[PDB]
RNA sequence: GUCUCGUAGAGGGGGGUAGAAUUCCAGGUGUAGCGGUGAAAUGCGUAGAGAUCUGGAGGAAUACCGGUGGCGAAGGCGGCCC
RNA sequence: GUUUAUUAAAAACACAGCACUGUGCAAACACGAAAGUGGACGUAUACGGUGUGACGCCUGCCCGGUGCCGGAAGGUUAAUU
């Protein structure tokens, strides 16, 4: 699924609005890309499908940490 | 993205040096690759207090790679044998896995990785020059002999 | 504005106009004129006159560039073939060297039909 | 050779066939075959995909060798034989090892010839070498477009490549759809052309022989309704509206070409 | 006997522009004229001689 | 058994391969009971107009007996040898021995 | 009419190759004309033509030799090599 | 040959043949939020789309309109800033 494995981020829906105002309805995706992360504490690549954002965090946060959450949460890499 | 610099890195700075650089450039070949970390408080108190030894092993890596490069250059001339025509032109080619194989064989441990072949890969026998870079800093140079 | 003091005057002279180019030893333009555009139309473009006036206009266009020796190739049957070069060696230029540069197929391809006047 | 059917029937009065009195007339070679069983062109999703496929007549695959990449051990051409899988005829050839294959059958090649693959072999037509080791100028079939992947170039009867050029670690390419196109000189191909060049001179003369290859037919989009197709419609024989595909797209010039990843091998497009 | 490969000779019979030269201005006999011919050709070929003077 | 005269023109960097050729090419004559009645080596000429722009060529003369199997085995070799920049075989009337005018 | 020795020849059929030139493509220099005619105009050119240099593609024909010269039943046959 | 099962079998549809056009292969194209699958274990003498409709003799003039193809010097013009 088009899921953000660091963030949870996932389609949402929403509405197309025209001039005139007419609704349709429409799906807002996440910047979802699988990226390999070097982990140095394992002497190893784990790849990731992470949005933008997601990367972001890693650069952030460490991918150590963000591993640990993800073991937390139960989901697999 | 700020990281602080674990070795020498061209047109960037010296070890030790604090500075901000492309987000993609940390992230795909400073880190992975062990030229830079972070900066964050930890990485920095810890560099600044554990520093001096790191120049110390640079030193250490600095002369084991000059010791490698004059046993390299003391090797002077190895010879490769391949097919080739009456023209002298191999069929094949002498690459840098076979090469680096030769050079061990003769007796110094050069990889692959080491090889700097500057007009591509080998295809006439003869006499070539190749150059080997096993430091970022220094050069070798080895005659290769290609024989039939 | 590099000088050059070494060039080659490339004089074309058709039945119908003459075109003069100074160029320097390489190929590379300097400077040009031409018969037609030295004010000259119809019957007045394809004369000798034509031709050395023209010659004369390349000389001062290529006057920037201090060129003291010109080396000579002349292509075609028009008129404007001993003008052009009688006007380059008044203008100043040292003429070294005089060639006939003319194309000629060594047979080639089929010619236009002949005209019935 | 190129024979016309004489008219004892409407169905036969124009009938040409092409008959080669050197192909098997037995059975293939049985360890180099395998089932294929036929589409209808649809998908998995039971689709029809592509339109007029269907019916025609039961076939078997032959495994055809266009890797050659079985170096240094000569071969020796067996038979030639037909193949229903394609419009070149195939070539049974046996190893100095006694291992067998199925090839291309390249224009001339005949029983008894010898044929041989890699850097060292012969520029005769037959032989498979890297182009950087063939002549330039040369003409060529069976030409891989990556090296190690095997022949996807100039498989059809009668068809050929010229090598143009060479330079650096690519060769250009003139292919017969008039494409100039470089290849990366590693790349295999096989020399002459590409056999039975006479097969685009037959002639089915009935619409039967359509259906025996396969082919359903064609109905034109003006003949149909509105709902069904762009062009339908219309008191009598109308029409009134830029040519389109049954989907809406323009359908005569307009181009479909869409790959900036491999424009970079396009030297010069076919027009 | 006129050799291809007799270049001294050979010149004899070309002018400045390396046209052959017409054997009612050398004094040629015809025989000879023609193989003359066929022995500058054979030089131009071999790049012994030029074809034009603009070489 | 005819009789021809063959003159070749090496690219002047494979000078060097010159005499392997020549050794190479009379021995493929001996082999099918030819005989070389004479061999002139000319070294390195200036072309009388470029040649693959090319300015000198290595020139080299022989005068061999040979069937007509082993003279076409030569052209072939001749014309996918890349160092042979341009050949010519004519046939002989008779055996030539004589010095040519080139040397 | 046959055989023996020799001679000249664009005689024929097949294959290969060379140089000149035209056109087209790409790039460099360069700038206001080019091209055409009896005179013009159509056409091409500031989106850079024409001119000049370099590289490439391709087809067709073989300057000079050449000649009320040669060969062939006639029609016809012309670079060089096999 | 096919067709309006159940008021139309035909001059309609198809058809071999012809042309234009797309498509260099991870082909164009088609089914599919996608993964994939068909095209095809095919490769331009191949595959799709469109019109015409054995064969014979043929297929003239118009590019102003609409479309398609090429061009990119200039004018105008989106988010953004
Ligand atoms: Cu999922
Ligand atoms: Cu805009
Ligand atoms: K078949
Ligand atoms: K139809
Ligand atoms: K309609
Ligand atoms: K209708
Ligand atoms: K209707
Ligand atoms: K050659
Ligand atoms: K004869
Ligand atoms: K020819
Ligand atoms: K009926
Ligand atoms: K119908
Ligand atoms: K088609
Ligand atoms: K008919
Ligand atoms: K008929
Ligand atoms: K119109
Ligand atoms: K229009
Ligand atoms: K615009
Ligand atoms: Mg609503
Ligand atoms: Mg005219
Ligand atoms: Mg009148
Ligand atoms: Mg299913
Ligand atoms: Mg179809
Ligand atoms: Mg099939
Ligand atoms: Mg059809
Ligand atoms: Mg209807
Ligand atoms: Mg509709
Ligand atoms: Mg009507
Ligand atoms: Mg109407
Ligand atoms: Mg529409
Ligand atoms: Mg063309
Ligand atoms: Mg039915
Ligand atoms: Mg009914
Ligand atoms: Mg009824
Ligand atoms: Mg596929
Ligand atoms: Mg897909
Ligand atoms: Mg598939
Ligand atoms: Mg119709
Ligand atoms: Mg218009
Ligand atoms: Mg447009």
């Amino acid at each position: 699924s088009r899921v953000c494995q660091v963030t949870g981020k996932r389609p949402v829906t929403g509405n197309n609005r025209s001039h005139a105002l007419n609704a349709t309805k429409r799906r807002f995706l996440p910047n979802l890309h699988s990226h390999r992360f070097w982990v140095e504490s394992e002497k190893r690549f784990v790849t990731l499908r992470v949005s933008a954002k997601g990367m972001r965090v890693i650069d952030k946060k460490g991918i150590d940490t963000v591993l640990a959450e993800l073991r937390a949460r139960g989901e697999k890499y | 993205m700020q990281v602080i610099l674990l070795d020498k890195v061209a047109n960037l700075g010296s070890l030790g040096d604090q500075v901000n650089v492309k987000a993609g450039y940390a992230r795909n070949f400073l880190v992975p690759q062990g030229k830079a970390v972070p900066a964050t408080k930890k990485n920095i108190e810890f560099f600044e207090a554990r520093r001096a030894e790191l120049e110390a092993k640079l030193a250490e890596v600095l002369a084991a790679a000059n010791a490698r490069a004059e046993k390299i250059n003391a090797l002077e001339t190895v010879t490769i044998a391949s097919k080739a025509g009456d023209e002298g032109k191999l069929f094949g080619s002498i690459g840098t896995r076979d090469i680096a194989d030769a050079v061990t064989a003769a007796g110094v441990e050069v990889a692959k990785s080491e090889v700097r072949l500057p007009n591509g890969v080998l295809r006439t026998t003869g006499e070539h020059e190749v150059s080997f870079q096993v430091h970022s800093e220094v050069f070798a140079k080895v005659i290769v002999n290609v024989v039939a | 504005r590099k000088q050059v003091s070494d060039g080659v005057a490339h004089i074309h002279a058709s039945f119908n106009n003459t075109i003069v180019t100074i160029t320097d030893r390489q190929g590379n333009a300097l400077g040009w004129a031409t018969a037609g555009g030295s004010g000259f139309r119809g019957s007045r473009k394809s004369t000798p006159f034509a031709a050395q006036v023209a010659a004369e206009r390349c000389a001062d266009a290529v006057k920037e560039y201090g060129i003291k020796n010109l080396e000579v190739m002349v292509k075609g049957p028009g008129p404007g073939r001993e003008s052009t070069i009688r006007a380059l060696n008044a203008a100043g230029f040292r003429i070294t060297n005089i060639t006939d540069v003319t194309p000629i197929p060594h047979x080639g391809c089929r010619p236009p039909k002949k005209r019935r006047v | 050779a190129v024979v016309k059917c004489k008219p004892t029937s409407p169905g036969r009065r124009h009938v040409v066939k092409v008959v080669n009195p050197e192909l098997h007339k037995g059975k293939p070679f049985a360890p180099l075959l395998e089932k294929n069983s036929k589409s209808g062109g649809r998908n998995n999703n039971g689709r029809i995909t592509t339109r007029h496929i269907g019916g025609g007549h039961k076939q078997a695959y032959r495994i055809v060798d266009f890797k050659r990449n079985k170096d240094g051990i000569p071969a020796v051409v067996e038979r030639l034989e037909y193949d229903p899988n394609r419009s070149a005829n195939i070539a049974l050839v046996l190893y100095k090892d006694g291992e067998r294959r199925y090839i291309l059958a390249p224009k001339g090649l005949k029983a008894g010839d010898q044929i041989q693959s890699g850097v060292d072999a012969a520029i005769k037509p037959g032989n498979t070498l890297p182009m950087r080791n063939i002549p330039v100028g040369s003409t060529v079939h069976n030409v891989e477009m990556k090296p190690g992947k095997g022949g996807q170039l100039a498989r059809s009867a009668g068809t050929y490549v010229q090598i143009v050029a060479r330079d650096g670690a690519y060769v250009t390419l003139r292919l017969r759809s008039g494409e100039m196109r470089k290849v990366e000189a590693d790349c295999r191909a096989t020399l002459g052309e590409v056999g039975n060049a006479e097969h685009m001179l037959r002639v089915l003369g009935k619409a039967g022989a359509a259906r025996w290859r396969g082919v359903r037919p064609t109905v034109r989009g003006t003949a149909m309704n509105p709902v069904d197709h762009p062009h339908g419609g219309g008191e009598g024989r109308n029409f009134g509206k830029h040519p389109v595909t049954p989907w809406g797209v323009q359908t005569k010039g307009k181009k479909t070409r869409s790959n900036k990843r491999t424009d970079k091998f396009i030297v010069r497009r076919r027009s | 006997e006129i050799d291809y490969k007799d270049i001294a000779t050979l010149k004899n019979y070309i002018t400045e522009s390396g046209k052959i030269v017409p054997s009612r201005i050398t004094g040629t006999r015809a025989k000879y004229q023609r193989q003359l011919a066929r022995a500058i050709k054979r030089a131009r070929y071999l790049s012994l001689l030029p074809y034009t003077d603009r070489h | 058994m005819r009789h021809y005269e063959i003159v070749f023109m090496v690219h002047p960097d494979q000078s060097e391969q010159v005499p392997g050729m020549i050794e190479r090419y009379t021995a493929a004559i001996t082999g099918a009971e030819g005989k070389i009645h004479r061999l002139e080596d000319w070294g390195r000429r200036q072309l009388a107009y470029p040649i693959n722009k090319l300015h000198k060529a290595h020139y080299v003369l022989m005068n061999v007996e040979a069937p007509q199997e082993v003279i076409d085995e030569l052209e072939t070799t001749f014309r996918f040898n890349d160092a042979v920049i341009r050949s010519m075989v004519m046939r002989t009337k008779h055996a030539v021995t004589e010095a040519s005018p080139m040397v």
